[PDB]
């Protein structure tokens, strides 16, 4: 019934530093009580550091040991976790985890609850709204068949995006690809959606593009392409 | 140099340091 | 620091079936390695704790076994929320503590050849100077497939990124893009735009190919 809830999304510049809290919602609370870890896209899980009950110690890997600090405020039941100088592999999902009872072997229990993941993106980018262009059904489309289109939503950062079909009308079909990082630092992905060839004439497809940090909605209506 | 398990568990030879864990 | 092996990468297995995951540690825990559950988009979640104790709300199929530096996690019939990815953890040896690099559990299902589409760039984005070429794999199984582009006929390498979709949770299927990038100047040099697709449900590879300007 305790619930742990973290900070929001970070977005930092390689050297800077970044500060995540987790607060519990009831329950006793120590500064031992949270516990660090995180997981880099596509990656395991990594412990960041703990504090060691009773001599209030905190225990960090040794990779950060100089850049990281955990420190916890128990009169409002929050956990902080601070990295400095930090380089793009820093890039990861944070999660705050709840350390049970170690029984007969201090001083580790298990990470028995879980906050829901902060992410933290490390890059010398700057804030860029996409640019979406069509991925427009082949002029082949199997007659009376299915037709496949969609939108390219290229050069964008930070995460995320969100892509919904005729205003979250249309779903099935719908495959919205995760998004790479292109060498320049930006990020691009690719939503379809399969329909039938015969209705490309009169229905609308539109894709409904929304990149929040940089305030960037656009809708495209994606036909085929006319010839000449 | 960070205290570590191996140094842990050697303190907590220590009865009244193990009790702290134990009260 | 204890290293935690985790074995095999990737389980296909059928709902029903028997799942068994293996971790093993560099030096041994005694029995102090537990196992966790990740779903994507998800936070991990404890499920069996020093070695062979369930968590309370960790369904009884879920069962571990092992000591020392051989450890095992059971799923004795999988149900269909249990296809996710599983860690093991040790909790006594520091710092750092150790987390395994995870089994995926995938779900098991009769192939299916992709159908296949290619997009052309468009001209809005070839005003800008480079040109997307994308390709796209729909609900196939298994996810393994071999993409390649040709353009006027030589192999492409280096010039493309691919992107799979998590299982659908209506079929288990993927699908999958693969992007090509291309300089204008270079898109322009050329003609025809190919990417070849081989399969295991495909008797053949599928080429879906255009010719630059031509409807």
């Amino acid at each position: 019934q305790v619930q742990l809830v973290q900070s929001g999304a970070e977005v930092k510049k390689p050297g800077s530093s970044v500060k995540v809290s987790c607060k519990a919602s009831g329950g006793t609370f120590k500064t031992y009580t949270l516990t660090w870890v995180r997981q880099a896209p596509g990656q395991g899980l990594e412990w960041l550091g703990g504090i060691i009950p009773i001599f209030d110690a905190p225990n960090y890997a040794p990779k950060l040991l100089g850049r990281l600090t955990i420190t916890a405020d128990e009169s409002t039941k929050t956990s902080y976790m601070e990295l400095s100088s930090l380089r793009s592999e820093d890039s990861a999902i944070y999660y705050c985890a709840r350390v049970g009872d170690y029984g007969d072997h201090p001083p580790w229990g298990w990470f028995d609850l879980w906050g829901q993941g902060t992410l933290v993106t490390v890059s010398s980018a700057s804030t860029k709204g996409p640019s979406v262009f069509p991925l427009a059904p082949s002029s082949k489309s199997t007659s009376g068949g299915t037709a496949a289109l969609g939108c390219l939503v290229k050069d964008y950062f930070p995460e995320p995006v969100t892509v919904s079909w005729n205003s979250g009308a249309l779903t099935s079909g719908v495959h919205t690809f995760p998004a790479v990082l292109q060498s320049s630092g930006l990020y691009s992905l690719s939503s379809v959606v399969t329909v039938p060839s015969s209705s490309l004439g009169t229905q609308t497809y539109i894709c409904n593009v929304n990149h929040k940090p940089s305030n960037t909605k656009v809708d495209k209506k994606v036909e085929p392409k006319s010839c000449d | 140099m960070q205290w570590n398990s191996t140094a842990f568990h050697q303190a907590l030879q220590d009865p009244r340091v193990r009790g702290l864990y134990f009260p | 620091e204890i290293v935690l092996t985790q074995s095999p990468a990737t389980l296909s297995l059928s709902p029903g079936a028997r799942a068994s995951l293996s971790c093993r540690a560099s030096q041994s825990v005694n029995n102090f390695l537990a196992w966790y559950q990740q779903k994507p988009g998800q936070a991990p979640r404890l499920l069996i704790y020093d070695a062979s104790k369930r968590a309370t709300g960790i369904p009884a199929r879920f069962s571990g076994s092992g000591s020392g530096t051989d450890f095992t996690l059971t799923i004795s019939s999988l149900e269909p929320e249990d296809f996710a990815v599983y860690y093991c953890q040790q909790r006594t040896n520091w710092p750092p503590l150790t987390f395994g690099g995870g089994t995926k559990v995938e779900i098991k299902r009769t192939v299916a050849a992709p159908s296949v589409f290619i997009f052309p760039p468009s001209d809005e984005q070839l005003k800008s100077g480079t040109a997307s070429v994308v390709c796209l794999l729909n609900n196939f199984y298994p996810r393994e497939a071999k993409v390649q582009w040709k353009v006027d006929n030589a192999l492409q390498s280096g010039n493309s990124q691919e992107s799979v979709t998590e299982q659908d949770s209506k079929d288990s299927t993927y699908s999958l893009s693969s992007t090509l990038t291309l300089s204008k100047a270079d898109y322009e040099k050329h003609k025809v735009y190919a990417c070849e697709v081989t399969h295991q449900g495909l008797s053949s590879p599928v080429t879906k190919s255009f010719n630059r300007g031509e409807c």
